[PDB]
């Protein structure tokens, strides 16, 4: 799995491949890894399938009744949520999740959530197996307020590099953009992103 | 398994079980479980079959050069002892063998050694060896004596046998008896357990706990 | 403990059980009863783990003396094997089971007949003319195979018992010093105190 | 170790032309002690008949729980319980124990009473059923009563042909198997009458 | 894990349908030659089962009676969603000690649907899906012949196509394959054995006996009758 | 006794009426790694064999010198080197299978599984596979690791028996091939869209591709895939 | 760590005839859940009117037989082109089996021919080298399924005659080529259907005084 | 809180006269009038819908209930009693017989369990 | 093997071994004799792991046979014990060593006096009054060390060695079959016949 | 550690970073992984300190006698060298090593040798457990036919990343140009590579 998701000037996109192992089988060639637990709330998801699954379902529960009494939750507090499931439940589960959401008052925001239970706000966060190809690339390829479509090259850029040599990562690349306009979903295929 | 020899006033009597299995499967029921050494000498069959029926066929060919060599019959002491000192050399390596090596001779008269792959050798009047061995021990020690006739010995053997085959679920099949005299062994006949179990039942009256 | 013998004869069932009592390296006790009367025609002896033998054999025979005063009836037999069945069935499941092996001879007077049951820790019951637990049974069934008779007499089960015991001591490794030999028959329960 | 080879034993069904066969050694053993050669493994509830291989402890037990149930049945239904909807309970009644389960190879065969209908119907330990047409087997001797029954089976035999049948096919896995034996019983199972065999084997 | 099985499931225009095998094993054995894998949750949504037997049948089962009783509940019919959701919660409460791996299809009044899950309770959405033993020689065939808006008729045809691949290629898989079909606005048509490659040659000699053959010691009537009057 | 580090992936083949084909791709993975990747699996021997090797390449790369020495030597007081006295495939094939099945029995295998394609002096197809533990097998169609599960149940659709092989020309089976490490492609996470194929024909001769893509794909089908169970977004 | 072994199934026949031998097996070859080939040898004409077969891990299996055909080569060099009688052989096959006692070669072996009085003849072998001459013998993956259903049908076990009703035994008459085959087919056929790892094909090879004749029979694929 | 009406609140009066029995088939007495009729080869359940308003939609109040694919169910008395009750009886249907016995149960057994829910309110705290 | 005693009296070193030879579950013999002549005035008794044991023994007695041959000469039983010890010592990191632990009673012609030496698998030698290898010591030792005196005769050390099996045959588990008993003195060595 | 050596015009250069650790300490912050097996043919060392010392010295002694009898040998030659001492004794060493070197016939050759004994040749490589978070990096910013201040600046940037994410790497950054003129070392400290 590669996932990232990167603030920009206009507010965030999450990027992730498309591919799911079950060792060298790929099990799953066109899998949606950009999951969505409000509006312009979402997520991408490493470790256990089962696991990402179960706590995503829960969390889009949380944050469903959260806002049918105090109105639309920060993007903070679901960052919270999913830490307060991560962290109480290190011992039992295999999760790392990056979550990136729009407000108008804060803007773009990102929170990753590695293995242990921690939070992290970051400009940018990279995570999963193909995520480690690309620390360098990344590091001195972002920049703060790029723009909507530098942004887009920019993720990517850097998934192709981590497909390239991460067996765990391949097939499309997805994107999901969130900003004031709403919310629009990006696809790009091996064709495009191969002759970067 | 089920193997056993003992001694007595005509010589030795050598009666074997015929089954082999691996696990709860019955491979055979017609296994030869003595090893005929050579005309004068037998062998029983237990732990390994491969390991008993290698080194006891081999143990006829250093018999056989003895007495090239010597020009006289080799003892049991000395045909025991010969295989043995064999399978101490490979103790450890992982041998599998429990047997009774048979004769009779003129100097030491009806001789059996049990002889074991971690080194064992002794001498003895009677021995059982196998997963049935406690069994045919019953009936061997409560109607055993020096004085049985050839005939009875034979019987008392093939009872022992029989007895085992039923309650040992590893023993069974058909029963091998052989009667070892100084003149050389005779072979005295294969009996399926089967159809000897209902003879003894009626002729004998045991087994009541048995409905035929 | 180790070895528990059971024949059932024409008109009586005997128990024969070893006196010995091993702590590992020494033998504490030669002179132990492995046997407790459930009730006045129905006894049971019992091999298995220390502590556990004992605890479920008195633990058996307070439920049937309940049962009996309740009821002021003695049950059959069959019917305190049965009970006896499933609390070691039950037990087999449970957080520590009992590691108790037992043998059940009693007198039905309904009947008018001796009956023998063997059960293991398991919950394996099995009626029985002759039973046994452990290793006892390799070295005598093929003696009670061969010799044993339904209509034989109380002496001849003795003597046949005897000749199981002679088998024991002969080819078994370990010193069981002796057996205690109880018969329950018409009459109730009754120690042979010479064997 | 393994419990469903601890006692031994083996259990056969078959169908043929309006009727039903089902059959079982007789041998309770601890390993390779023999202990019993009266132990049979096939009960009977009203006109349904079960066979149960495996630990013998929970075969005693299961019958027991089965008596138990197809009494409380009968009693609230006012009908004796059909091999169908018998199967089913055996299948609810294991799975209940699914992560505790009782060591078992369960055999249904019998009649329904209103159709006429031979059925019969196999287990594994945790409830799943085969349901064949032909024939079903377990026990410790499973392999060679598959064996047998592949080889000797036809459809639609006569209730008297088919006991040759089973009773062939029994008799001849036993006897490749060490824990298996010690005597055989065969039901021969019609819409309304039952006739039980007990058969002549070597007894080693 | 229980080793076994070829099941596919393929989107066409107008619905979906889902085809296995027929062969169910213990170890190396067949324990059935003509297995029923092919389970209804409720009348049009079916699913496919690989791995414990007992664990695809029951969990379907418990499902199913629970989607009865939501359908009854709500007036409405049951949908493949409600299905999936509780499906996994229920595996992934028992963390892949239930060993249910389905491919779950069906319509209902949102339109038609395809989803697989796994034992601890992860899902997936596709157009074509295969599990099972026979799942990589099954998916072979559909990526190679599958392609956007088949007809009923294609889909049947790559359906069993890549179930037949299972069957000549996976030891795990064999026999006959079984065929559901659930289109839109239309009653969901089973199609047990819908094909039949593998029927036994004759054999050479007849096994009959002649009567009399096996040695009997004793005979007597059974009574499965209740006590008698009079 | 060891274990393999950088590896190789499926080595696919099949007969057609008058040869044989085979391939592999050219990756050198490092565990999940896509390490290396311009790894030549496929050697030709001569003009009539192609030998293919998957798993160790260290231990390929062993076998590759193995097999140049092998020319060598036979060509050393031969004078028929180029014509009667040159190496068969079943020459080739043999001295491997030697050589693995005795490095098993020092518990010390080459941890490859091979593939020697070729056609031998009278025209016959020669297909044959040996593996780390010495075990050797023949089929119309033979493939390793991946390919054994994939690859397998689509070329036998072609060659389904003996009898299929003279029915089935050179475009027909090439078209096959093709098409099974596309669909490894799609699969195998340790295959990479570069390989090569190589063709040994009885009248054209031994046919050598390099640098070859796995092409028209199918992607476009993905976009319209939303979230795992419930998303509609 | 490196496991030497590996099982690619396959199952095994041998039957002894009055004047004649058959030694028969499937033409499958497998691993795990996966065929190798359809058809791949494994019973193997050796010379001197044996046949041979080394059921289990094929490349023990392939070892061995070759090993043994070396050994027939050597036997006729060392001893004026004598012919092995089939007694030879299979004493001479127990020490190329015990050679390799602690690391043995991983399969069931059976030769069958005819004796030094043409009456047929078949030997089996365990992994190590322990051996016997059977009348009827199965080795392999199914072998299990196959031993019961000849025990009834070839020695007529458990068979009596018609009303006698047990007391008197199914006489064992002799089987001609003939049947013996119908035999071997349907206990194939049977293998076939109740074993995954058995199937493809069965070949079948008859030794007679004549010579070794061979004969091919499909078997269901799936 | 918790509930501490853990007490009968149906109980036996000095005439052997259990009141709120009574009284509950008094209300049963001032319900809509509900009928069943069994013919040869079948059996009919009718009521009237007494719409509480003319701008309530009928239709979706169900007086008549499937409790199982042979079995339906009619009242006459309190609505929401009823209501509850088709789920308890469609609910006891799947759990005391269907996942035991793998068939709905018989008419007569699920108005046994059906029954028994009903008795239970009559003694129960 | 199981047990085996030495004591050492005034005049003459006693040796008492048991007779039974244990294959796991049977017993296969009850007539056994642990011990080898190495010399006209030297026995050794052993016992260890089954084969080793009777290999060891008669491996030392050919090297003492072959000595007393070429030299014509019975070397003393401290040269005979010291022999056995660097064999038993060697023994011990080769690559499978002999497990066999030995008592060397000897009378010393030339000193007029006996002697016993105890010597276990590792090589370790002590010259001692009395000794045993195994259990056989925890039994046996506070009988020893109460009633033993230098003084001793034969007769007494035999009388006290009974006892001490009496003990062995009342608190230990297994069943030795009793014991072979030797007797080492100026006129070479005898079994006692009735024990 | 972080080691690579990059081909360019005029020859090759070898990088390597300076830090040696025993777990988590620092046994070593000044270390010198750049070894010298011939006048211009040099190598990067990983893995076992010790198994790669033994190799190189072994190595260095058989170019030696190489050259007494047959002259300068090719820097292929020293690769086969290299590469049977870690081919034959795989089960026994732990080491990976880039070998490079400058002939006139050839100019500059890069080879790597992986932990199993295999040999390839390549325009540039990376190794070390640093090497990892620079696959991205490097495979973007590589061109052939670099000039001698450009391929500087590339390895400099390269394990200045490295470093930066790897905790078994850090120091100075070392390099060795191996080109016609001759034989170059540098050395660049943290105060110059962390602030790029
Ligand atoms: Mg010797
Ligand atoms: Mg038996
Ligand atoms: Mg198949
Ligand atoms: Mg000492
Ligand atoms: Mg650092």
């Amino acid at each position: 799995t590669s996932i990232m998701a990167v603030t920009f000037k206009d507010g965030v996109i999450l990027g992730a491949d498309s591919r799911t192992t079950t060792g060298a089988y790929i099990a799953n060639r066109v899998t949606d890894k950009l999951t969505r637990v409000h509006d312009k709330i979402w997520c991408c998801r490493s470790g256990s399938a089962a696991d990402t699954q179960a706590i995503a379902d829960i969390v889009q529960y949380h944050l469903e009744l959260y806002t049918s009494q105090y109105g639309t939750p920060s993007t903070e507090t679901a960052a919270s949520v999913f830490k307060e499931l991560c962290y109480e439940n290190k011992d039992n589960l295999t999760a790392g999740i990056i979550v990136a959401g729009y407000d108008d008052k804060n803007k773009g925001e990102v929170y990753t959530i590695p293995l242990g239970g921690s939070v992290h706000k970051l400009p940018y966060a990279i995570a999963g197996s193909g995520s480690t190809f690309i620390y360098g690339y990344c590091d001195k390829n972002f920049r703060e307020n790029m723009s909507k479509e530098e942004t887009v090259d920019f993720i990517k850029h850097s998934l192709s590099q981590a497909i390239k040599w991460d067996g765990s990562s391949g097939g499309v690349i997805r994107m999901v953009v969130l900003t004031a306009a709403g919310v629009e979903r990006l696809i790009f295929y091996p064709d495009e992103y191969e002759q970067l | 398994t089920t193997t056993l020899a003992f001694r007595f006033q005509g010589g030795i009597i050598v009666a074997v079980d015929s089954r082999a299995t691996a696990g709860n499967w019955v491979a055979s029921q017609t296994v030869k479980k003595v090893i005929e050494i050579n005309p004068f000498l037998l062998g029983t069959m237990a732990g390994g079959a491969a390991d008993c029926q290698f080194w006891e066929t081999w143990l006829g060919s250093q018999c056989r050069l003895h007495e090239l060599r010597e020009k006289e019959r080799i003892s049991v002491a000395a045909a025991s002892k010969i295989l043995s000192n064999l399978v101490y050399q490979y103790k450890g390596a992982g041998l599998s063998m429990g047997t009774m090596i048979c004769g009779y001779t003129r100097k030491e008269g009806p001789t059996i050694y049990y002889v074991d792959s971690d080194g064992t050798r002794l001498k003895g009047d009677i021995f059982c060896v196998g997963s049935g061995q406690t069994f045919a021990y019953g009936v061997l020690d409560s109607n055993y004596k020096w004085d049985l006739s050839v005939e009875d010995a034979l019987y008392l053997g093939k009872r022992s046998i029989l007895a085992a085959a039923h309650r040992d679920a590893y023993s069974g099949g058909s029963v091998n008896l052989y009667h070892v005299t100084e003149d050389g062994w005779i072979y005295h006949g294969n009996h399926d357990v089967g159809e000897l179990f209902w003879k003894v039942k009626e002729e004998e009256g045991s087994f009541n706990n048995v409905i035929g | 403990m180790d070895i528990i013998l059971g024949i059932r004869v024409q008109d009586s069932v005997i128990l024969a059980s070893s006196k010995a009592v091993t702590r590992g390296i020494s033998v504490l006790k030669d002179s132990d009863d492995k046997t407790r009367q459930l009730s006045p025609h129905t006894l049971m002896s019992f091999a298995g783990e220390a502590g556990d033998t004992v605890q479920f054999a008195e633990y058996i025979q307070a439920n049937i003396q309940l049962y009996s005063i309740r009821e002021d009836y003695e049950l059959s037999p069959q019917a305190v094997s049965s009970f006896v069945r499933q609390e070691l069935a039950k037990s087999i499941r449970s957080r520590r089971p009992y590691q108790v092996n037992v043998l059940i001879g009693g007198y039905d007077k309904k009947k008018n007949k001796p009956e023998l049951y063997q059960i293991d820790y398991l919950g394996t019951k099995v009626e029985l003319p002759y039973g046994a637990h452990g290793y006892s049974g390799f070295y005598t069934f093929s003696l009670l195979d061969h010799h044993y008779r339904p209509d034989m007499t109380t002496e001849e089960g003795l003597d046949l018992l005897k000749l199981c015991v002679q088998e024991l001591e002969k080819r078994m490794p370990m010193d069981f010093k002796g057996v205690i030999v109880k018969i329950v028959d018409k009459d109730g329960i009754r120690q042979v105190d010479d064997f | 170790s393994d419990p469903s080879s601890i006692n031994g034993g083996i259990v056969v069904a078959m169908t043929g032309k309006d009727c039903v066969a089902i059959a079982c050694d007789l041998r309770l053993g601890s390993q390779s002690l023999g202990v019993s050669n009266k132990f049979e493994k096939i009960f009977h509830y009203g006109h349904v008949f079960l066979g149960i291989t495996g630990l013998a402890t929970d075969v005693t037990t299961l019958n027991e729980m089965f008596r138990y149930k197809t009494n409380l049945y009968k009693l609230k239904e006012e009908r004796a319980i059909e091999p169908e909807t018998f199967t089913q309970l055996v299948s609810s009644s294991l799975y209940e124990r699914r992560f505790g389960p009782y060591f078992v190879g369960p055999v249904v065969a019998g009649i329904n009473s209103k159709s006429g209908k031979p059925f019969i119907a196999g287990f594994d330990l945790i409830g799943c059923i085969d349901e064949a047409k032909d024939f079903i087997v377990s026990g410790t001797a499973s392999d060679q009563l598959f064996g047998m029954c592949e080889s000797l089976y036809e459809p639609n035999l006569e209730p008297e042909d088919l006991f040759e049948t089973i009773s062939q096919a029994l008799l001849n896995a036993a006897d490749r198997d060490a824990l298996s034996g010690w005597g055989a019983v065969v039901y021969i199972i019609k819409k309304d009458e039952v006739v039980k065999r007990y058969l002549k084997m070597r007894q080693d | 894990t229980s080793v076994g099985t070829t099941i596919v499931g393929v989107k066409f225009n107008n619905g979906v349908v889902i085809a296995a095998d027929t062969r169910s094993t213990q170890g190396p054995i067949v324990a059935d030659k003509n297995c029923a894998k092919l389970h209804r949750i409720s009348p049009k949504i079916w699913c496919a089962g690989a791995g414990t037997a007992a664990d695809t049948e029951a969990v379907t089962q418990l499902i199913g009676s629970n989607i009865e009783l939501h359908s009854l509940y709500t007036s409405r019919e049951p949908r493949v969603v409600s299905a999936l959701q509780m499906l996994k919660q229920h595996l992934f409460k028992y963390q892949g000690h239930i060993g249910a791996y389905l491919i779950v299809a069906g319509v209902d009044p949102t339109g038609s649907h395809l989803f697989s899950i796994h034992a601890h309770g992860s899902t997936d959405v596709g157009y074509y899906l295969s599990l099972g033993s026979g799942s990589l020689a099954a998916m072979a065939v559909l990526e190679s012949h599958w392609k956007q808006d088949l007809t009923k008729e294609e889909a049947i045809k790559l359906a069993s196509d890549a179930i037949q691949a299972g069957i000549w290629n996976d030891l795990g898989s064999g026999s006959n394959v079984d065929v559901c079909v659930m289109e839109i606005g239309k009653d969901a048509e089973y199609l047990r054995n819908y094909l039949t490659p593998n029927v036994r040659e004759e054999k050479q000699k007849s096994y009959k006996f002649p009567r009399g053959t096996t040695a009997v010691l004793k005979e007597s009537i059974v009574n499965i009758c209740d006590i008698q009057e009079e | 006794t060891q274990q393999p580090i950088v590896t190789g992936t499926s080595v696919i083949s099949m007969k057609y009426d008058n040869g044989v084909i085979i391939a592999a791709d050219n990756l050198g993975s490092y565990g999940s790694l896509l390490r290396f990747n311009g790894v030549e699996r496929l050697i030709p021997v001569g003009d009539n064999t192609v030998v293919g090797i998957s798993g160790d390449i260290s231990d390929m790369q062993h076998i590759e010198r193995l097999l140049k020495d092998l020319v060598t030597e036979n060509a050393y007081d031969n004078p028929l080197a180029d014509a009667e006295e040159a190496l068969e495939p079943s020459y080739i094939f043999e001295y491997l299978a030697t050589v693995m099945y005795q490095r098993r029995s020092k518990m010390n295998p080459l941890w490859n599984a091979i593939i020697v394609a070729g056609v031998q002096s009278n025209g016959d197809q020669f297909l044959r596979y040996v593996n780390l533990l010495g075990v050797t097998y023949s089929s119309p169609t033979l493939a390793t690791g991946f390919g054994a599960h994939m690859a397998n149940p689509l070329l036998r659709k072609v060659v389904d028996r003996e009898s299929d092989i003279p029915k089935t020309t050179v475009q027909v089976a090439e078209e096959a091939i093709v098409n099974a490490m596309r669909v490894l492609y799609y699969r195998d996470a340790r295959s990479s869209r570069n390989f090569s194929l190589a063709i040994i024909d009885k009248n054209t001769g031994l046919t050598f591709k390099k640098n070859l893509q796995v092409e028209n794909m199918k992607w476009d089908f993905a976009k319209d895939i939303k979230g795992y169970g419930t998303q509609k977004i | 760590q490196f496991n030497p072994y590996g099982d690619n199934g396959g199952t095994i026949l041998g039957i002894a005839g009055e004047d004649f031998a058959v030694l028969a097996g499937d033409t499958r070859n497998i691993t795990d859940y996966s065929i190798n080939s359809r058809y791949e040898p494994k019973v193997f004409d050796c010379g001197d009117n044996i046949v041979m077969s080394a059921n289990g891990f094929a490349a023990d299996g392939d070892a061995l037989v070759k090993r043994f055909k070396n050994s027939v080569k050597w036997y006729h060099f060392d001893h004026n082109d004598k012919k092995l009688s089939i007694n030879s052989a299979a004493r001479n096959i127990q020490h190329l089996l015990y050679g390799k006692r602690f690391f043995p070669y991983y399969v069931h072996t059976i030769i069958a021919g005819l004796d030094e009085d043409g009456k047929g003849a078949v030997y089996s072998f365990d992994p190590v080298g322990s051996y016997e001459r059977e009348q009827c013998r199965a080795g392999g993956a199914a072998a299990s399924l196959i031993m019961p259903f000849l025990d009834n049908q070839v020695n007529f076990k458990n068979q009596y005659e018609p009303g006698t009703n047990g007391k008197v035994k199914k006489p064992l008459k002799y089987l001609s080529v003939e049947e013996v085959i119908k035999l071997v087919r349907d206990s194939f056929t049977s293998a076939t259907e109740r074993h995954i790892q058995v199937g493809d094909g069965l070949e079948i090879l008859i030794v007679t005084k004549d010579g070794v004749r061979k004969e091919f029979y499909e078997l269901k694929r799936d | 809180m918790t509930d501490r009406y853990s007490f009968s609140l149906t109980t036996f009066s000095p005439s052997g006269k259990l009141g709120q029995i009574d009284y509950a088939l008094t209300a049963v007495k001032q319900g809509v009038t509900s009928l069943g009729i069994k013919a040869t080869n079948g059996v009919v359940i009718a009521t009237e819908k007494k719409s509480s308003s003319p701008l309530a939609m009928s239709e979706t109040l169900s007086k008549v209930s499937l409790l199982t694919p042979d079995i339906g169910a009619v009242y006459s008395g309190m609505g929401p009693d009823y209501r509850v009750l088709v789920d308890k009886s469609r609910k006891v249907a799947h759990t005391s017989y269907k996942r035991i016995y793998g068939e709905y149960p018989p008419t007569k057994l699920l108005v046994s369990e059906v029954a028994k829910i009903m008795q239970e309110a009559t003694q129960s705290g």
